[PDB]
């Protein structure tokens, strides 16, 4: 369990700014990785029916 | 959008006391005069009789 702080955050915004950054890489990387399961269905199909 | 940059505004304390207007007076003193008076009569007190 985390504190609760007693004074004012200073310079929040930047905070937030690496947060949604830390958010979008994980999110494209994930995105990726499916780009590598389309082409492995692409070529099973292929190979099934070779 | 980004942390810190900001625009100023400055502001002051203004009313009559601030700006010491408060210790305008523009009155000059009369020139007091005083005449007897008259004193009458007696009061009860709580002393009892």
């Amino acid at each position: 369990l985390a504190e609760a702080a007693a004074t004012t955050t200073e310079n929040p915004l930047q905070k937030i700014d690496a947060a949604l950054a830390q958010v979008d890489t994980l999110r494209s990387d994930l995105g990726a990785v499916q780009n590598r399961f389309n082409s492995a269905i692409t070529n099973l199909g292929n190979t099934v029916n070779n | 959008a980004n942390d810190g940059e900001t625009i100023d505004i400055d502001l002051k304390q203004i009313n009559s006391q601030t700006l010491g207007l408060d210790t305008l007076n523009v009155q000059q003193k009369y020139k007091v005069s005083d005449t007897a008076a008259t004193v009458t009569g007696y009061a009860d007190t709580t002393i009892a009789l």
